[PDB]
RNA sequence: GGGGGGAACCUGGGGAACUGAAACAUCUCAGUACCCAGAGGAGAGGAAAGAGAAAUCGACUCCCUGAGUAGCGGCGAGCGA
RNA sequence: CUGUUGGGAAGCAGCGCCAGAGAGGGUGAAAGCCCCGUAGGCGAAAGGUGGGGGGAUAGGUGAGGGUACCCGAGUACCCCGUGGUUCGUGGAGCCAUGGGGGAAUCUGGGCGGACCACCGCCUAAGGCUAAGUACUCCGGGUGACCGAUAGCGCACCAGUACCGUGAGGGAAAGGUGAAAAGAACCCCGGGAGGGGAGUGAAAUAGAGCCUGAAACCGUGGGCUUACAAGCAGUCACGGCCCCGAGGGGUUGUGGCGUGCCUAUUGAAGCAUGAGCCGGCGACUCACGGUCGUGGGCGAGCUUAAGCCGUUGAGGCGGAGGCGUAGGGAAACCGAGUCCGAACAGGGCGCAGCGGCCGCAAAGUCCGCGGCCGUGGACCCGAAACCGGGC
RNA sequence: GUGGAGCCUGGGAGUGAGGGCGCGAGCGAUAACGUCCGCGUCCGAGCGCGGGAACAACCGAGACCGCCAGCUAAGGCCCCC
RNA sequence: GGAUGACCCCAGGCGGUAGGGGAGCGUUCCCGAUGCCGAUGAAGGCCGACCCGCGAGGGCGGCUGGAGGUAAGGGAAGUGC
RNA sequence: GGGCCUGACUGCGAGGCCUGCAAGCCGAGCAGGGGCGAAAGCCGGGCCUAGUGAACCGGUGGUCCCGUGUGGAAGGGCCAU
């Protein structure tokens, strides 16, 4: 039968136009009282998933 | 379509156990046993055929040894002096001519002697 | 030209690896699988993509972002598709959404958008939409941009 | 582009087509096997352990009876047992691309253009569904049997004509299609025939 | 007039567990297996107190597509209009 | 039809003929023309069907104006408990309903995802309704389906023998020959069996019957062996025997030499498995994905279900899908966009060869191959768990 | 320095029980065919070959095939040899 | 070198478990085939010290067997113990 | 030790350290609005290396981005915590 989308990937993720894989910085849902602006700043930003992390997130999205 | 064995087994077989001829009880009845007897056959063949290649050198060694000791030197000697003298005639053919030629042998360890 | 002689061109039909039929193959006995554990047996390993030993999984501890939707679902709003001018070059006269669906530059049931890579053409163009670069070449163009509603 | 013969009351005349000059060999061949895959039956089968006649229950005890554990005997290491990955009902067409057929259509009939096996023809004189009317007009057109013959005509009256002639495969111009010309040495075609085939490749 | 039978198919009344979730309880398996009642050559459904945004369509059934979309989800495994 | 070889002609040869029939099966071997058929035609007194044609019957059919009589009740509706839906308590509507409460008759009511307004849609609480859909005990047709360990469990007297108190389990077992011409009669023997005779093209086709492998048992012959130390061979030489400057068989002496498979750091291993032989026996298929590859077309590529045709013929079908633009949670803007006060900085994006012609290409379709996902997913194996029965 | 070198993109793995030895440590008892790291090696996969009586990892040496030819390596040259 | 995988010449590589890759052999079935081989003997069996091939194998001969078999080139798998 | 102060900034961030991933770390410089200093300049917490916890679910403040025919509303997104 027909593959699926996994849809926590498809929550997390997104396929830029040349097929990397970009996310949200981690670290920011909370404990922030004590964390610098430099690093809230930062961890506001998206990210370009590792190769190989990348391109397993990619089979789970055959539809996008 | 089905494809059954067949044919195709029952000749494996008779090939193996063709190339078993002579051998003893199940070895060369038993395609099983057959088949463990040629894995042992093939390397000793293999490895014997590059000993026989010592094993006559070996021999014509003995026999140059004898040949020369009746003329009052070792092989060791006889063959220093073989080389001192330029002389190259092999093993094979020094051992054919102690025994078949013995006045020609007789001059080669004259020869030898005399290079050193 | 005889069915004899119909061939397949070199490469065109490959055979298949056939795995666990005997040593000279080079693929006998484990078949390719290596010796034992959980990927060598019938049924393998869990999804390699997703699985990860029994840690969190890579994905999993990324965070969601956005809205993800409610029951009832997708809300019904005006869709748009851009096609640029470049895209519009081919045609001589008028473009109108229609059209543009059948030379397969718009897809069904998206509004038109105008977009501006390229150069315009003196052209009656008639869409939903035009960005501010397309509105301009066109108008300099001498072409003549109709909005619909 | 190509020069074909006619044959006419009024004798041998010639006529232009356009048909590829170029014959690949590849896209022949996949026509051909696309025509031969669709045909087939697919209905080799063959029953699993579940499908098979025998019981569930495990023959004998796991342990302690001397012999090898088995489950049912509907397994298939024994003999009377299912059979694994046995072929089962299968579909084995597929949709060749439509330009390809088309491209594979003219190519055919262009490369029996080529080597002077394609003749046109204006109407069949007296045959009206006889074989040895067709068979006398036949040697007066040129076609001892010596060759095979694709005969590609709407004329029912002499398709009937031709049929049980071993050399002979007949065909309506719908049917037209490249394993039978590839299977043939010559093409034989009605105007009216040339006509569609005409519009087909079109 | 009923009663009882019929290989599958069908509707209705009831309705698991292994398993999957690399443990497991919600979840899955699955309204499946299976029991029961009933029908019939089919059964069910059917002529809008519908759909759902089109100023629209126009009973029901069944196939393709819409779409693994929208969504649902210890937002997990998965489920899925 | 004839000739010919042959037990037999349908083989080969000579000369013919049919064909809307050269599908296929038989006949002593290989047959268009011998038989059964095949193409094309024909056929029902009786019973069944009859969705097609015809006929009948039931039944159907007006407009203003007034009246406010009727328009499905323990119902709607609200609350509580649940189920159904993609919806798992969620902002949770809708449909259904076990408990409680409980209307109205169009100025009535239900619905458009809490609720309210507005704007629309629809008429609940009675019933029926062909067809298009599912299945295959049954009949027929057809296989890049099996061919007696296969294919149904059963080609055969099988749901049998047999096993089990019972539910229930559940086999094995096909083939003389063209024709029985199935061996009169004699001989040995109680018989069985054999030897002659006879039949047959053939009888090691003789019914314990086609072919008749292998393990296994024997008779006969060649070579060899009773002072010898062995994973059984191998290399060398010599003896003997055989077929005829060579080969084959055998093996006295000399040299060398730790079975196979599995699992292991490491096995000849005193670690697993295998008595031997034959046969069966394990990486597949569908659908999706990802790469590669052979082609087709290329800012485009491609059709699905269906419909027409065919009866091993293909065509039509553009609904839809992928691609042609990205960026942003989104509104939204767009070769840009997001963050930002920023025209700052940054993230993620945007930009063929030759001579208008050809050539290559995005991309996409089909084939092929590798690997992935979902399925039992390479085969075999639990202890267990659950349902219904005995 | 042109090598079964290196670098880049992609397809397919297998492995994730090692082991002996030399040198450097820790642990142990300046014990273990002990254990745990480091650098190297070999066996693993070279249970192919020569030497070491025999013997995966000590010494010699990387087996494409054939030869009744030659030179050497470690180790040997009294007989077994 | 010759132009192109025609074959000759010079040189170098060629131990191998897990495993990657390449090239082939054979089994059943389809097209090729209304053809071709076949009772002057099919398949299958038993021999062979012969021919070709590195090999898997393929030929050829004799005996058995008595009615089938199937090429060059392609296609598809219940394909090798 | 004292004076003035809140840079224990807001918007970003060249380039690196480290590193399987995800994390962790250092950071010149430009803009906004400041502190100290006459100025050069320094200040995006603390001489430094520990004082910590991904995602999911949810709370609160802000934003005013979505709001299931439409206007609101429910509910959500986004920034902060
Ligand atoms: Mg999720
Ligand atoms: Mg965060
Ligand atoms: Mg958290
Ligand atoms: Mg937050
Ligand atoms: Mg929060
Ligand atoms: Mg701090
Ligand atoms: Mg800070
Ligand atoms: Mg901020
Ligand atoms: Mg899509
Ligand atoms: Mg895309
Ligand atoms: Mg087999
Ligand atoms: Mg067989
Ligand atoms: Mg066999
Ligand atoms: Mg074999
Ligand atoms: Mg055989
Ligand atoms: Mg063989
Ligand atoms: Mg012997
Ligand atoms: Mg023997
Ligand atoms: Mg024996
Ligand atoms: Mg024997
Ligand atoms: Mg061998
Ligand atoms: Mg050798
Ligand atoms: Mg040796
Ligand atoms: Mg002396
Ligand atoms: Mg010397
Ligand atoms: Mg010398
Ligand atoms: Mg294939
Ligand atoms: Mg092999
Ligand atoms: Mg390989
Ligand atoms: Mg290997
Ligand atoms: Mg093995
Ligand atoms: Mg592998
Ligand atoms: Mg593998
Ligand atoms: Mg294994
Ligand atoms: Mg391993
Ligand atoms: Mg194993
Ligand atoms: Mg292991
Ligand atoms: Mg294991
Ligand atoms: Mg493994
Ligand atoms: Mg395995
Ligand atoms: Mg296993
Ligand atoms: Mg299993
Ligand atoms: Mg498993
Ligand atoms: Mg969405
Ligand atoms: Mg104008
Ligand atoms: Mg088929
Ligand atoms: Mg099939
Ligand atoms: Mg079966
Ligand atoms: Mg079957
Ligand atoms: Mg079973
Ligand atoms: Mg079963
Ligand atoms: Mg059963
Ligand atoms: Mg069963
Ligand atoms: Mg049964
Ligand atoms: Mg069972
Ligand atoms: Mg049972
Ligand atoms: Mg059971
Ligand atoms: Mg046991
Ligand atoms: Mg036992
Ligand atoms: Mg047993
Ligand atoms: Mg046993
Ligand atoms: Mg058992
Ligand atoms: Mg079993
Ligand atoms: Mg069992
Ligand atoms: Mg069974
Ligand atoms: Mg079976
Ligand atoms: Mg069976
Ligand atoms: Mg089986
Ligand atoms: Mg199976
Ligand atoms: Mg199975
Ligand atoms: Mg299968
Ligand atoms: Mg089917
Ligand atoms: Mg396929
Ligand atoms: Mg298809
Ligand atoms: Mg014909
Ligand atoms: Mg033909
Ligand atoms: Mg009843
Ligand atoms: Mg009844
Ligand atoms: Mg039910
Ligand atoms: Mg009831
Ligand atoms: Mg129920
Ligand atoms: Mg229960
Ligand atoms: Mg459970
Ligand atoms: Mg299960
Ligand atoms: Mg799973
Ligand atoms: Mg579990
Ligand atoms: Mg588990
Ligand atoms: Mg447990
Ligand atoms: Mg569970
Ligand atoms: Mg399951
Ligand atoms: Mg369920
Ligand atoms: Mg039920
Ligand atoms: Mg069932
Ligand atoms: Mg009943
Ligand atoms: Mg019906
Ligand atoms: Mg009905
Ligand atoms: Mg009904
Ligand atoms: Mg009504
Ligand atoms: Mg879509
Ligand atoms: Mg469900
Ligand atoms: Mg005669
Ligand atoms: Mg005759
Ligand atoms: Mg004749
Ligand atoms: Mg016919
Ligand atoms: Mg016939
Ligand atoms: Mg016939
Ligand atoms: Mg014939
Ligand atoms: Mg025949
Ligand atoms: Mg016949
Ligand atoms: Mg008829
Ligand atoms: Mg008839
Ligand atoms: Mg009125
Ligand atoms: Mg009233
Ligand atoms: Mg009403
Ligand atoms: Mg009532
Ligand atoms: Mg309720
Ligand atoms: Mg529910
Ligand atoms: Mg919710
Ligand atoms: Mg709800
Ligand atoms: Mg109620
Ligand atoms: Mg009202
Ligand atoms: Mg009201
Ligand atoms: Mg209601
Ligand atoms: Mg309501
Ligand atoms: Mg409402
Ligand atoms: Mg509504
Ligand atoms: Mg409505
Ligand atoms: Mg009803
Ligand atoms: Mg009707
Ligand atoms: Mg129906
Ligand atoms: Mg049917
Ligand atoms: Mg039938
Ligand atoms: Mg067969
Ligand atoms: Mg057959
Ligand atoms: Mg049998
Ligand atoms: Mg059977
Ligand atoms: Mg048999
Ligand atoms: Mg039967
Ligand atoms: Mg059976
Ligand atoms: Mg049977
Ligand atoms: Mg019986
Ligand atoms: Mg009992
Ligand atoms: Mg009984
Ligand atoms: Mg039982
Ligand atoms: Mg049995
Ligand atoms: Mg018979
Ligand atoms: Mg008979
Ligand atoms: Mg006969
Ligand atoms: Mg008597
Ligand atoms: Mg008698
Ligand atoms: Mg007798
Ligand atoms: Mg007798
Ligand atoms: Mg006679
Ligand atoms: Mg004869
Ligand atoms: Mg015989
Ligand atoms: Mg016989
Ligand atoms: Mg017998
Ligand atoms: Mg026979
Ligand atoms: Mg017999
Ligand atoms: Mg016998
Ligand atoms: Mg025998
Ligand atoms: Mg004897
Ligand atoms: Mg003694
Ligand atoms: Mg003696
Ligand atoms: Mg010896
Ligand atoms: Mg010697
Ligand atoms: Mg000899
Ligand atoms: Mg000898
Ligand atoms: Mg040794
Ligand atoms: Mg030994
Ligand atoms: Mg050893
Ligand atoms: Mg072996
Ligand atoms: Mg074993
Ligand atoms: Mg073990
Ligand atoms: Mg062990
Ligand atoms: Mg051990
Ligand atoms: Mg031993
Ligand atoms: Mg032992
Ligand atoms: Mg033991
Ligand atoms: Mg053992
Ligand atoms: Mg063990
Ligand atoms: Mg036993
Ligand atoms: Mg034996
Ligand atoms: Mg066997
Ligand atoms: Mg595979
Ligand atoms: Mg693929
Ligand atoms: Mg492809
Ligand atoms: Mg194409
Ligand atoms: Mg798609
Ligand atoms: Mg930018
Ligand atoms: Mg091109
Ligand atoms: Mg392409
Ligand atoms: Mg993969
Ligand atoms: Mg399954
Ligand atoms: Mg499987
Ligand atoms: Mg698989
Ligand atoms: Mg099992
Ligand atoms: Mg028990
Ligand atoms: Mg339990
Ligand atoms: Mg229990
Ligand atoms: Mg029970
Ligand atoms: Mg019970
Ligand atoms: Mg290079
Ligand atoms: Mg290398
Ligand atoms: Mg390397
Ligand atoms: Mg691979
Ligand atoms: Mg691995
Ligand atoms: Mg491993
Ligand atoms: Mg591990
Ligand atoms: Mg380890
Ligand atoms: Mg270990
Ligand atoms: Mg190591
Ligand atoms: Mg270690
Ligand atoms: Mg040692
Ligand atoms: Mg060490
Ligand atoms: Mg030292
Ligand atoms: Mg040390
Ligand atoms: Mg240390
Ligand atoms: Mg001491
Ligand atoms: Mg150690
Ligand atoms: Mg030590
Ligand atoms: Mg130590
Ligand atoms: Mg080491
Ligand atoms: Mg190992
Ligand atoms: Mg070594
Ligand atoms: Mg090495
Ligand atoms: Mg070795
Ligand atoms: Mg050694
Ligand atoms: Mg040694
Ligand atoms: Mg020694
Ligand atoms: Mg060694
Ligand atoms: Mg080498
Ligand atoms: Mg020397
Ligand atoms: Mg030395
Ligand atoms: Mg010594
Ligand atoms: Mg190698
Ligand atoms: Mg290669
Ligand atoms: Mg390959
Ligand atoms: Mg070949
Ligand atoms: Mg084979
Ligand atoms: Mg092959
Ligand atoms: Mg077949
Ligand atoms: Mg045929
Ligand atoms: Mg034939
Ligand atoms: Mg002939
Ligand atoms: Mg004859
Ligand atoms: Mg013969
Ligand atoms: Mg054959
Ligand atoms: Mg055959
Ligand atoms: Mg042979
Ligand atoms: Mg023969
Ligand atoms: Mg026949
Ligand atoms: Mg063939
Ligand atoms: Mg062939
Ligand atoms: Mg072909
Ligand atoms: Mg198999
Ligand atoms: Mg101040
Ligand atoms: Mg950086
Ligand atoms: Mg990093
Ligand atoms: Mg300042
Ligand atoms: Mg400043
Ligand atoms: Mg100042
Ligand atoms: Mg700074
Ligand atoms: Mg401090
Ligand atoms: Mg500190
Ligand atoms: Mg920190
Ligand atoms: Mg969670
Ligand atoms: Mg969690
Ligand atoms: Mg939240
Ligand atoms: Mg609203
Ligand atoms: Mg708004
Ligand atoms: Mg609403
Ligand atoms: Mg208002
Ligand atoms: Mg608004
Ligand atoms: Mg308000
Ligand atoms: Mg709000
Ligand atoms: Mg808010
Ligand atoms: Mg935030």
């Amino acid at each position: 039968p027909k593959m699926k989308t996994h849809k926590g990937a498809k929550k997390r993720v997104k396929i830029t136009a040349s097929g990397k894989v970009v996310a949200m910085k981690t670290g920011k849902r909370h404990l922030n009282w004590q964390k610098s602006g430099k690093e809230i700043r930062q961890k506001g930003r998206k990210f370009v998933l590792a190769k190989p992390e990348a391109e397993r997130i990619k089979l789970l999205l055959p539809y996008e | 379509p089905r494809a059954k064995t067949g044919v195709v087994r029952r000749r494996k077989h008779k090939k193996i156990l063709k190339l078993a001829k002579g051998y003893w009880g199940l070895r060369s009845k038993s395609f099983r046993k057959a088949r463990e007897t040629l894995f042992a056959a093939g390397n000793y063949a293999y490895a014997h055929r590059k000993r026989r290649k010592r094993d006559f050198r070996r021999l014509w060694i003995v026999r140059i040894n004898a040949a020369c000791r009746q003329h009052g030197l070792n092989y060791s000697t006889f063959i220093h002096g073989l080389k001192k003298a330029g002389i190259e005639v092999d093993r094979k053919n020094l051992a054919d001519l102690a025994v078949r030629e013995p006045q020609v042998f007789a001059e080669l360890v004259e020869r030898a002697k005399a290079a050193q | 030209m005889k069915l004899s002689d119909l061939r397949p061109n070199p490469g065109a039909n490959k055979r298949r690896k056939r795995v666990g039929r005997g040593p000279g193959s080079g693929h006998g006995k484990t078949a390719t699988r290596g010796h034992k554990g959980q990927k060598s047996r019938s049924g393998g390993l869990k999804d390699p993509r997703r699985f990860e030993g029994g840690r969190s999984t890579t994905l999993m501890r990324l965070p969601k972002r956005g809205m993800q939707g409610q029951v009832p679902g997708e809300i019904k709003r005006p869709r748009y598709q851009g096609v640029n001018l470049k895209d519009l070059a081919r045609f001589e006269g008028e473009v109108t959404p229609e059209l543009l669906v059948r030379a397969g530059l718009l897809k069904k049931g998206y509004r038109l958008k105008i977009l501006g890579e390229g150069e315009a053409k003196p052209l009656k163009v008639v869409a939903h939409a035009f960005s501010k670069s397309a509105l301009e070449k066109l108008k300099a163009a001498g072409g003549e941009p109709v909005l619909l509603e | 582009v190509y020069q074909i013969p006619v044959l006419s009351p009024s004798g041998r005349r010639e006529l232009a087509a356009d048909l590829p000059a170029e014959i690949n060999p590849h896209l022949l061949w996949e026509v051909v096997r696309w025509q031969l895959a669709k045909r087939r039956r697919g209905t080799a089968s063959t029953k699993t352990r579940g499908e098979v006649a025998y019981s569930g229950r495990k023959i004998w005890p796991q342990k302690h009876t001397g012999r090898a554990r088995h489950g049912d005997i509907g397994a298939p290491i024994f003999v009377g047992g299912g059979v694994v990955f046995g072929p089962k009902p299968r579909d084995y067409s597929y949709t060749l691309p439509k330009k390809v057929r088309k491209k594979g259509l003219a190519m055919a009939v262009a490369d029996r253009a080529r080597e002077g096996k394609l003749l046109l023809v204006e109407a069949f004189a007296g045959v009206n569904g006889k074989t040895k009317e067709f068979l006398a007009w036949a040697k007066e057109a040129g076609l001892d049997g010596s060759e095979s013959v694709l005969l590609v005509t709407g004329n029912e009256l002499v398709r009937r004509a031709a049929r049980n002639l071993p050399w002979v495969v007949t065909l309506a111009p719908e049917g037209l299609n490249v394993y039978d010309i590839v299977r043939t040495e010559r093409l034989v075609m009605d105007l009216d025939a040339w006509e569609v085939f005409q519009n087909r490749i079109g």
